[PDB]
């Protein structure tokens, strides 16, 4: 299948509570592989998945180095934002980072990546051709005319074509087992009288991987869109994940409606019924 | 794997 | 500016009377990133919850799983109670297991 890696990076500024905390977590796919901490007692990166502990110690030493050094450039960031917006010291900030790579079933770079975003804003993002940047504001504008002088649209799309590629190749080799492996959703539908004249289909989609799925209801096979209840997926917390679509129905009318559920570990769509 | 984005905003 | 955690309340498996289980709380679409969450068992908050790592979805709001293993009766009630600098109390929702 198609495949991408993720780093996460939150900066956290709380005055009068120390330096800011500096986070890390990186991704294949739905799988946390990786985290750093500032807050840990000996900050430095850890290994989050099996196999990924097949990385030597130079690997780690490295990884480690950068976080360490990031956690420095991201509290630096923060007190330049501070002065771009010209914001008070008194008040707490987030700076957000993600960035990494797509790639298809062949191994190729689908798409790079590489997005920061300041209290929840876009601030500024690599474009798609990974040689220019937009900025959302006149303060993104000043830190993109720093990044254009400092040719870092280089270094990202060097980074973005070679390494990135390289490394999430590597790691689904390594992790062929799981992160190659879609677990399709196991499926029920539930049935709970709401009253005399009103049911609750509700269809449950569980243990699930990737995250990625489609639920929906239809009544005489047309989309029900809107009278359609749907939660968030969510983790079960042993790698796999949950989903529900509910749709009230009138008593008696159950068979008119099909559950319809889309995943990629299943070979064909499914479509199911409230089976009495 | 990571790399270095050295420079600030 | 600010936005208000979604609430789930549910187990890892399907919930059987006298089977341990985990009872997971999740938390998403929040922002910023300080939460305050507890899962409780008939009103008591249960001690040593875990979590997991800070992580952020595509549109940079967070999330995060608290989870404690669990074996649910037919009397015993479970909840999540969570707090928000967007709430003004804490949000207390309650399990069910057909959620």
């Amino acid at each position: 299948g198609s495949h991408s890696m993720r780093y996460f990076y939150t900066a956290m500024s709380r005055p009068g509570r120390g330096e800011p905390r500096f986070i890390t977590v990186g991704y294949v796919d739905d799988t946390l592989f990786v985290r750093f901490d500032s807050d840990a007692t000996s900050p430095r990166k850890e290994p989050r998945a099996p196999w990924i502990e097949q990385e030597g110690p130079e690997y780690w030493d490295r990884e480690t180095q950068i976080s360490k050094t990031n956690t420095q450039t991201y509290r630096e960031n923060l007190r330049t934002a501070l002065r771009y917006y010209n914001q008070s010291e008194a008040g707490s900030h987030i700076i957000q980072r993600m960035y990494g790579c797509d790639v298809g079933p062949d191994g190729r770079l689908l798409r790079g990546y590489d997005q920061d975003a300041y209290d929840g804003k876009d601030y500024i993002a690599l474009n798609e051709d990974l040689s220019s940047w937009t900025a959302a504001d006149t303060a993104a504008q000043i830190t993109q005319r720093k990044w254009e002088a400092a040719r870092v649209a280089e270094q990202l799309r060097a980074y973005l074509e070679g390494l990135c590629v390289e490394s999430l190749r590597r790691y689904l080799e390594n992790g062929k087992e799981t992160l190659q492996r879609a677990d399709p959703p196991k499926t029920h539908v539930t049935h709970h009288p709401i009253s005399d004249h009103e049911v609750t289909l509700r269809c449950w989609a569980l243990g699930f991987y990737p995250a990625e799925i489609t639920l929906t209801w239809q009544r005489d096979g047309e989309d029900q869109t809107q009278d359609t209840e749907l939660v968030e997926t969510r983790p079960a917390g042993d790698r796999t994940f949950q989903k529900w679509a509910a749709v009230v129905v009138p008593s008696g009318e159950e068979q008119r409606y099909t559950c319809h559920v889309q995943h990629e570990g299943l070979p064909k769509p499914l479509t199911l019924r409230w089976e009495p | 794997e990571e790399y270095l984005q050295a420079f600030t905003y | 500016i600010q936005r208000t955690p979604k609430i789930q309340v549910y187990s890892r498996h399907p919930a059987e009377n006298g089977k341990s289980n985990f009872l997971n709380c999740y938390v998403s679409g929040f922002h910023p990133s300080d939460i305050e969450v507890d899962l409780l068992k008939n009103g008591e908050r249960i001690e040593k919850v875990e979590h997991s790592d800070l992580s952020f979805s595509k549109d940079w709001s967070f999330y995060l799983l608290y989870y404690t293993e669990f074996t649910p009766t037919e009397k015993d009630e479970y909840a999540c109670r969570v707090n928000h600098v967007t709430l003004s109390q804490p949000k207390i929702v309650k399990w069910d297991r057909d959620m």
